[PDB]
């Protein structure tokens, strides 16, 4: 079920709690909310603060805030307190182009992905009401281009351009509490690296990562048509698997066996992981272009409750146009 | 010669917490 | 009011009037100080959509006021039924105060504004002071740019130093003027007085200072990757492109547009090589940079390289081993602009309360002066 | 060297000696001998068919 909503390209997408209402970047300074009255999707609300072009929403349910990030090295937190949202001020320390944003499971930090090689945790601050941020940038030597969170609000994942898939820990000891013990590791300090991957000689610059349901494996695709599953419950170990396809841009779990993919060919794809440590394609969901897309796919998202029980699939891109592909 | 404001020294202040607060704000920001 | 939670705070400058209330990291409402007459009195926003059908008049210039007539009708404007409500028996104001002011000036709005809007409180602050106050900082030195002229002003702790104070005459309205000189010369007639504010779009939204001129010519002659089209309100689409890293660059070099002086980087130079040795490592540390007219792509990376090759040819010449140990930074957060504003929103709520801060309608009731 | 014989003349398709054989194809481009270049693109597409358009990227990305 494909809608087009504009000729322009949506940079990004956020979806609510009761997928009601929709906010969308269409390439420019702006953020666009759209609700469904009946049957039809009409423009609600518009937000202006930047000046530069946006490159990062994201949207936390239980609270109803939503993040932006973009290219003009500033962020905001806009809220809903009257009929009108208003903007909350975050201070980043950030001195190139942010990259990339995206909320905690408990909704108390969320992390920002940037270029000057550096990872921004933000945390809420009220005694005079902003957020402050701290950084990580130890082992990083390149611009980093996804983020990812662990379920236990804890452990960070990152892709960047210098061919490497990192694990941090972001513990703040001022906001969270103690954590339990993990197989990645035992001790962890802020800003500490805990694992690290990218040996593969000819490797490329990773565009996704993504966590399991268990929390336990890691998955990233690579701009050399790969795609790698890291499990570290028995051992920490890798699977890869080399596609015959263009790149992938996105990744994430559907379960703790498959995992879903998009890119660059405007087609999604099921790819399955067993419990020895094997990568195998099983399918394509799509069986002018002959394909409902007609450009790259940039963003999947999960339409249903997410990895505990996912049914649906949310995918935008280039051409403008946003699908929902449900697997019965 | 003359200290380091380079002016006469004003001796009606001199005569008669803002850097409490503002260590916060010098904290955050930088 | 009663506990003091109706202080208002406002900038006023000559292209762009910045109101709000403290408390508040944002300005309340923008808007350009624009009045004009019809070829009854068009004020505000208004006369922004409209002014070629509208004969237009800039009531101030670097906080000189020209007419005394026009200014009051435009902070009824502010102070009124449109913008902010206030009921003004019942306020107290804080307001700025650019550097190199005469006293007539200063005490003339001191003594208009206790007369004819009775309101019952006013500060005047220094914009040097403000822009720090907003830092977290106390001793350093202000860049700041706009529509008037450019200052740089040091500050020691809490108070300026009205001494050291050097301003170049180049500014936003210099670099949009030389942009209309050089799109002339492509076939676009842009007229001077009605197509001011159709290139001064064209000016914020494609116009950056290069790093490397050299890469910039390359680009610009055997790279088309630098023309970009703009659309007009009539309907047409013209087209910039090498034009626009040669209008910014009036700042670097003030010759380009028949202005005598040294430029902002070598001002710079010339500005903090002036005091006393032993405070001119504080404000080589802390620069900071404020005004809507820094907020070109690359002015922050260029001002560092023109710093450190001044000072390593000037001060320290040849052996490059102990340019590690001198530390130079300048600091330019995203929020350049209403920096003015946000340091009034701080320093009206930590002196809310006290009655010191403010002048008293009751000390003009007698005396007519102030000393504070 | 052996590429002479290559030549004269999809075989093991190991999945992974694709990659090489696309490899010695495309840095063997680079010196034409005025009956190499023919026999070599001809062998491209074939090659293609077999490995994937995602093995070009391979050699593009091999650095
Ligand atoms: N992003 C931008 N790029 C370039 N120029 C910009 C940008 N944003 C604003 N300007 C220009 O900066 C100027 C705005 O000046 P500003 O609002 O800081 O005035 P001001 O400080 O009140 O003035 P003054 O001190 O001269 O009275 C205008 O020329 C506007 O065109
Ligand atoms: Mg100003």
């Amino acid at each position: 079920s494909l809608h087009q909503f504009l000729l322009e390209p949506i940079t990004c997408h956020a979806w609510n709690r009761d997928r009601t209402q929709i906010a969308l970047s269409p390439n420019n300074h702006e953020v666009h909310i759209y609700k469904k009255n009946g049957g039809q999707w009409v423009k609600a609300h518009e937000l202006k603060e930047h000046n530069g072009h946006i490159t990062g929403i994201d949207w936390a349910p239980k609270s109803d805030r939503i993040v932006t990030c973009g290219a003009d090295r500033n962020a905001y937190v806009w809220s809903q307190k009257d009929g009108v949202w208003k903007p909350t001020l975050v201070i980043l320390r950030i001195n190139r182009a942010a990259t990339f944003v995206k909320w905690s499971p408990l909704e108390n930090k969320f992390a920002v992905g940037s270029g000057a090689r550096l990872i921004s945790v933000c945390y809420f601050e009220s005694e005079n009401d902003w957020w402050v941020s701290k950084h990580i940038k130890k082992p990083i030597r390149s611009t980093v281009l996804s983020l990812d969170w662990h379920p236990n609000n804890v452990l960070l994942a990152a892709g960047s351009c210098d061919f490497k898939c990192r694990v941090f820990s972001a513990y703040i000891k001022e906001v969270d509490e103690k954590p339990a013990s993990t197989p990645w590791g035992s001790k962890m300090p802020f800003g500490q690296l805990m694992s690290e991957f990218g040996g593969s000689g000819t490797g490329g610059w990773v565009h996704g990562v993504s966590f399991s349901a268990s929390g336990s494996r890691l998955a990233w695709v690579s701009h050399d048509s790969t795609v790698s599953v890291a499990d570290a419950s028995k051992s920490v170990q890798v699977s890869t698997l080399k596609t015959e396809f263009l790149p992938l841009l996105s990744v994430s779990f559907v379960s703790e066996n498959s995992v879903v993919a998009a890119g660059h060919d405007c087609c999604p794809m099921l790819f399955n992981y067993d419990d020895r440590g094997c990568l195998t394609f099983v399918s394509k969901l799509d069986i002018a272009l002959e394909t409902l897309h007609q450009n790259s796919i940039t963003q999947v998202s999960i339409y249903e409750v997410d990895k505990q029980d996912c049914r649906k699939f949310c995918t935008t891109g280039i051409d403008g146009a946003m699908t929902i592909w449900d697997f019965k | 010669q003359l200290p380091v404001t380079r002016t006469k020294i004003d001796w009606n202040k001199i005569l008669s917490a803002l850097m409490e607060v503002m260590q916060k704000r010098s904290k955050a920001i930088h | 009011d009663s506990q003091g939670r109706k202080v208002v705070v406002c900038d006023n400058g000559t292209g762009f009037v910045k109101c709000g209330y403290a408390g508040s990291n944002f300005p309340e409402h923008i808007f350009p100080a624009l009045v004009g007459r019809p070829i009854d009195l068009m004020v505000g926003d208004e006369a922004s959509e409209l002014r070629s059908m509208l004969e237009v008049n800039y009531p101030m210039e670097n906080g000189i006021v020209r007419n005394w007539d026009d200014m009051k009708h435009l902070w009824d404007y502010t102070f009124g039924p449109e913008k902010l409500n206030i009921d003004t028996r019942n306020c107290k104001i804080l307001l700025t105060e650019p550097p190199m002011n005469p006293t007539k000036n200063r005490e003339k709005i001191v003594e208009v504004m206790f007369e004819t809007y009775q309101f019952s409180g006013v500060y005047v602050a220094i914009q040097a002071v403000l822009t720090l106050y907003a830092q977290g900082l106390l001793t350093g030195v202000v860049v700041d740019s706009g529509d008037g002229v450019t200052h740089i002003c040091p500050v020691y702790e809490g108070f300026s130093l009205p001494h050291l104070t050097r301003r170049l005459d180049i500014a936003g309205r210099d670099i949009t003027r030389y942009l209309i000189k050089l799109l002339l010369l492509r076939g676009y007639a842009f007229n001077h007085s009605a197509d001011f504010e159709t290139v001064r779009m064209i000016k914020e939204k494609l116009c950056y200072v290069g790093y490397n001129i050299e890469q910039e010519q390359k680009l610009a002659l055997e790279t088309t990757v630098l023309v970009e089209s703009y659309t007009l309100p009539d309907g047409r689409i013209i087209k910039v492109g090498g034009e626009r890293f040669e209008a910014p660059e009036a700042l670097f070099q003030p010759h380009l547009i028949n202005v005598e002086g040294v430029g902002v980087a070598e001002l710079l130079f010339n500005t903090i090589q002036a005091a006393d040795i032993d405070t001119r490592s504080e404000f080589y540390k802390h620069i900071v940079l404020s005004g809507g007219s820094t907020m070109y792509p690359g002015l922050p990376s260029r001002l560092e390289r023109e710093l450190k090759q001044l000072y390593l040819e000037r001060v320290l010449k040849g052996d490059v081993e102990k340019l590690s140990k001198f530390k130079i930074r300048i600091e330019d957060p995203p929020r350049r602009k209403h920096m003015v504003f946000l340091g009034g929103a701080v320093l009206a709520d930590i002196m809310k309360d006290k009655d010191n801060f403010w002048m008293t309608r009751q000390e003009y009731q007698e005396k007519g002066v102030r000393v504070l | 060297i052996v590429l002479k014989v290559l030549i004269s003349f999809v075989q093991s398709l190991d999945k992974n000696g694709v990659d090489l054989l696309m490899k010695y194809i495309y840095k063997g481009f680079e010196s034409p001998s005025d009956n190499s270049s023919a026999v070599l693109l001809q062998w491209h597409e074939k090659a293609l068919a077999a490995g994937g358009v995602g093995s070009i990227v391979r050699v593009l990305t091999a650095r």
